[PDB]
């Protein structure tokens, strides 16, 4: 992740928000573990949403609302909103950091395909992976095996 | 099975072209039930009767239910395009004419489960792509 | 055999009406156009009709007694002339003379003429304001419909219960609680098992000194007054036949224009911010009286616009 | 103690929807068995209905049925509900309003089920039912049959005119078998029972939708005829003793009427559940 | 009861041959009601009453509703034409004579379940085939 | 005394989960074999179910199945549980309620497995099954066959694949093969059995979750038909003979019923395991 932006700030706030604090014992906003598998499984559709221009925010909100459409998900609207905001910020940072770099790497006919592929970073996919890894870290800290 | 990104892209294009999604990214809220019921009906009653039922235009339905068959046709045409052409390929790749209705097309060219498989994948793609929009 | 229906000596009335009606006898011939109009076909159908219309029902019938034991105390009403028609749209027709040309609603197992609970529920809901669906087609008639039915229902509720004022929102909530067991928005109220309003099937209970089935005529004279009218013969429930209406109704609690459950309403009662002004109660007895008044006003069955299916107190 | 057999007496017209789309006359069809293609109640529907009846006793439901789907901690259920299979179906006749119709294949299925599961009163019922089936097959000699045990119901028409009832002597029906199967019982061949219980012969009820007194929709619903009998098996799975006893008493008490299926508000699926009495 | 595509092909050819669906690929709108009513009549009244009612020609109806019986006859003949030799041992694989009353045929052939299933399937196929096309 | 063959008789509907995320109509699919794609039971699930039945006998479980997942000491399992493959499945018929359906390829795989593994009574079964398979192939000669061995069952229809059963009168079916494969046996071509065992023709059940009478969720489950037969191999890896004898006697006891799969609270996946009898 790049610390020169709001994605790092939002990532820190999300971690602090959804990590259980045992030292206290009043409460923290609850966590939905099914969002972790949704991010992994629906990654291609999320990439399609992210690559959409000037409609990605509404599309992301609609996707998360329409996938988590049950009465039990009324409590996790804050988590869904935070995930959407962080994902959009990370996609913007990744395109602004990597689009020109990738398009100059792609047509640099000195490197073979293997090193080009190891050098070419997909912005939307990297943002999805970052959000997924952050959610997995939250779950790993939160989950105990009593 | 996983989600085919290309089929979802075809679903997006077909949903926009067949006038299910309005300009402010919205649909009349009966179409999600239409797609889910189409999948269930294809499983439970067979391809031809389900296609005839959902392709009928003289229906007392809330909205234009026959548009989902147009979306199905567009998705199937798009995926039959970019089918690889090798002499070992079981796929037809012939494009369904816009003159033809889906039911007559399956009637006169229907001897293989290729259409059933393509329709199942197209219905799944429609279901997953419609979740990206809002219901009026 | 011919009278006193009972379970030991009878033919299933539904079987007689639907499967045995067009039995192929050695010399009947209603296949041909000539034979459809013949006197032999008319005599055949006359004998079948006499067999169908010859059954009476005793008040102390084990069938109806079992119905009373299973579904509860019946609401007893009487049919007045011309009678009661139900299931009129069921296909029973071949093109012959002397034949019954309208369907009749018969219970499958017992054969007794009956009014299905869905018919009773719909007939009762029809006079409640929120029975017409909000649709594009129905949008032009929706407001007048609701206004008329809401005034009617308000008068009925004030007459039956000891409620002095009822609001339009209260009527909406009460109707949705009775018929949908839900909030007008579509939400669900956590209800107990005994807090469900059930509309069982009505049954014929007593014929007294006569039979419970008869034959009736409608003769539609056409738009052309110079052409011969066509007589249509159908089957009706005789006048002065007792109809048992079985319901399972609960008490509906209304607090601040919303419908409350029993535990909800007791918890609200124990609260110190409780007022009797916005608490309303209509009991199962009062609900049954309201349903009785609706039934005595509009009747039940088919062709109710022309007097068929009107009911009277025992 | 472990396995018990319960019989569902239907007090009204049952509709348990399969949900499959039918494009013929009947829009809504009833659930059928995967193997025998006879009307049945899926065990999930049975469990849901009985859980709804007992929902007021939270402790009993939690012990016997399990935890609610919303609870953070999930508790497995202890008692096991097996699907309700069709035992007897009423058939309309000219000599009597309705007869109790059962097939030899249904009897064989019940005998096999009792042998496999070892319900409490299984031994006597299996012995006498096997005797009945052997007598019926010896008399039938491979032909079609419709056997009545009351001599007064001779020549009765079992719905269709092609099926007429004969009374064979030498074949006794025990009073306990009459209690289990039904009064005015007719023993049908598999062909006849398949004909009488297929989609074209099961009862259908016509329904329409009215908007300001004018018809908007129209559909037909297949229903299971009133007073039909279905049997299911219940195994207690190390459930607590007094909770099990309360479940057994409340379930089998005369005043218990349980709603199974659809269209509850219009009186459809109301049933009485009784336990297999000692022979 | 699944309607195969071959049965629907038989239904379309029969509906065209009996001059219900014109060369314009349209049909009189009352025939859909005729087919639905026949389907309901078979299950409520019975095969014999329904066929007698829909087979007579001296009716005061808008259109020739006796042609649905001819369509039924053609569909049943086409189905019986494809019965295998093993089917012919149990199933009557004999062409309905044509110019013969269908009610007379069913009366003479007992009331076997075979004819009831055949007519039910053929009526459903006719319904679906009519839904393939457009009302006039 | 090692490597004996066991046959699973399914007394109820069976659902062993696949763990596959199906975006489609049927969300819950059953476990299918890797090579043949026929429905199967994974050896892990079979071992878990049999361990759960025997968990009251701690010493037998420890010696045969191994240590518990939480034991401080890890004891390897001594018995080897092979996966269970589909042998016979009930297909719907008209003359009879159902027929037991097996393909020629299923028989070939059974013969191959018996040859490879040296089952206890493998030799006679291999000889007679090879005779039967060769006779069937001689009678079919590259055609789409469907053969019943009871002359009364001639012309029975398989409703899903609209074909009728022929009787090859000059092919014998031995009583032990009847016991193994099942009563009312039809042996079909591979394509017929593949069509009958695919996702579109296996029974699919509709289920919902009702929150205060309002539908909260809806999903479709596919199940293995009741009375289906599956076979698996058990190898006795240097296990104590007395614990082995207790395990085998308890497993093949008629009163033993084992639950394999999901939806235990409803009557799903209840099975009887029998040993291969001498021919």
């Amino acid at each position: 992740m790049s610390k020169k932006g709001k994605s790092y700030v939002k990532f820190n706030m999300l971690l602090q928000k959804y990590i259980l604090k045992n030292k206290d014992m009043q409460e923290s906003e609850k966590f939905l573990s099914s969002v972790i598998q949704m991010i992994r499984a629906h990654a291609e559709i999320l990439q399609i949403i992210l690559q959409n221009e000037d409609k990605r925010t509404e599309m992301l909100k609609n996707y998360f609302d329409n996938n988590f459409n049950e009465s039990c998900h009324l409590g996790y609207t804050g988590l869904f909103e935070d995930i959407q905001t962080l994902l959009c910020l990370r996609y913007q940072e990744n395109i602004q950091d990597y689009q020109n770099r990738n398009e100059i790497i792609q047509q640099n006919t000195i490197l073979t395909s293997d090193e080009k592929e190891i050098l070419i970073v997909s912005p939307a996919m990297d943002a999805i992976h970052t959000i997924f890894t952050a959610l997995q870290f939250i779950h790993f800290i939160n989950y105990n095996k009593d | 099975m996983k989600i085919s990104k290309k089929q979802i892209e075809y679903a997006i294009e077909a949903l926009r072209a067949n006038n299910i999604i309005t300009n402010d990214n919205q649909y009349p809220k009966v179409f999600k039930g239409y797609i889910s019921s189409f999948g269930a009906a294809v499983i439970q009653s067979g391809l031809i009767p389900a296609i005839i039922f959902f392709e009928n235009e003289d229906n007392d339905a809330n909205a234009d239910r026959h548009k989902i068959i147009g979306v199905l046709k567009d998705i199937i045409n798009a995926m039959r395009q970019q089918y690889t052409v090798t002499d070992a390929t079981i796929l037809v790749s012939s494009q369904i004419p816009a003159n033809y209705s889906m039911a007559q097309y399956i009637i006169e060219h229907g001897n293989t489960d290729q259409l059933l498989k393509e329709i199942t994948e197209a219905a799944v793609a429609m279901k997953l792509a419609l979740r990206m929009y809002k219901s009026e | 055999m011919p009278k006193n229906y009972t379970l030991q000596n009878a033919s299933n009335l539904g079987w007689l009406f639907y499967k045995d009606y067009y039995r192929q006898e050695p010399n009947v011939d209603f296949i041909s156009t000539q034979g459809k109009e013949s006197d032999t076909t008319a005599d055949f159908f006359r004998k079948t009709n006499q067999r169908i219309t010859a059954y009476q029902l005793n008040s102390e019938s084990p069938l109806v007694a079992a119905f009373n034991n299973h579904f509860g105390t019946p609401l007893q009403l009487k049919t007045i002339y011309p009678g009661l028609i139900t299931g009129s749209g069921l296909p029973h027709q071949t093109g012959s003379k002397g034949e019954f040309k309208l369907g009749f609603q018969f219970d499958y197992t017992t054969g007794l003429p009956y009014i299905p609970g869905s018919s009773i529920k719909g007939t009762l809901r029809s006079m409640f304001p929120f029975s017409l669906k909000d649709k594009g087609s129905t949008k032009r008639i929706l407001p007048e419909y609701r206004k008329e039915r809401m005034e009617y229902i308000r008068d009925l509720i004030i007459e039956v219960t000891n409620i002095n004022e009822i609001s339009d929102t209260e009527i909406q909530a009460l109707e949705y609680a009775i018929f949908t067991n839900s909030t007008p928005s579509g939400k669900t109220i956590e209800f107990s098992l005994e807090e469900k309003d059930v509309f069982y099937d009505a049954f014929v209970a007593d014929s007294k000194d006569g039979v419970m089935l008869s034959d009736d005529y409608i003769t539609p004279h056409g738009e052309n007054p110079l052409k011969d009218p066509k007589p249509i013969l159908f089957l009706k429930i005789r006048p002065d036949v007792t109809i048992n209406f079985y319901f399972k109704l609960c008490t509906t609690h209304l607090y601040k224009e919303k419908v409350c459950s029993s535990k909800q309403i007791e918890e609200i009662k124990k609260q110190n911010d409780f007022s009797s002004s916005d608490y309303k109660m209509i009991t199962a007895h009062q609900k049954r009286n309201l349903f009785e008044k609706i039934l005595l006003c509009i009747g039940i069955g088919a062709k109710t616009n022309i007097g068929y299916g009107q009911l009277k107190k025992l | 103690m472990t396995t018990r057999m319960y019989v569902i007496n239907t007090l009204s017209n049952m509709h348990v929807g399969s949900g499959e789309v039918n494009y013929g006359v009947i829009a809504n069809l009833i659930q059928r068995d995967s193997v025998t293609n006879l009307p049945n109640i899926n065990s999930s529907g049975l469990k849901g209905a009985i859980r709804e009846y007992f929902k007021e006793n939270e402790d009993l439901v939690r012990e016997l049925f399990g935890s609610a789907p919303r609870d953070e901690k999930t508790l497995p259920g202890k008692v096991r509900f097996f699907e309700a299979n069709l035992l007897s179906m009423p058939v309309r006749s000219d000599k009597v309003p309705f007869l109790m119709a059962i097939s030899d294949e249904v009897l064989q299925e019940l005998i096999t089920k009792m042998k496999f599961f070892n319900c409490e009163e299984a031994t006597q019922y299996i012995s006498h039912l096997s005797t009945l089936l052997d007598n019926i097959k010896t008399q039938a000699q491979g032909t079609d049959f419709a056997y009545v045990f009351d001599p007064l119901l001779q020549g009765a028409i079992i719905e269709e005119v092609s099926i007429r009832a004969t009374c064979p002597s030498h074949i006794p029906l025990q009073p306990s078998l009459k209690k289990l199967l039904g009064d005015r019982l007719v023993i049908l061949s598999h062909k006849y029972f398949s004909i009488l219980s297929d989609d074209n012969h099961l009862p259908v009820l016509s329904r329409n939708n009215l908007e300001n007194g004018q018809s908007a929709n129209l559909w037909y619903e297949q229903v299971l005829p009133r007073y039909s009998r279905l049997y299911f098996m219940l195994m207690d799975g190390n459930a607590q003793s007094e909770y099990l006893k309360k479940f057994r008493d409340t379930l089998c008490t005369p005043s218990t009427i349980i709603q199974i299926g659809a269209n509850a508000s219009i009186g459809y699926g109301y049933c009485q559940i009784s336990e297999l009495s000692p022979f």
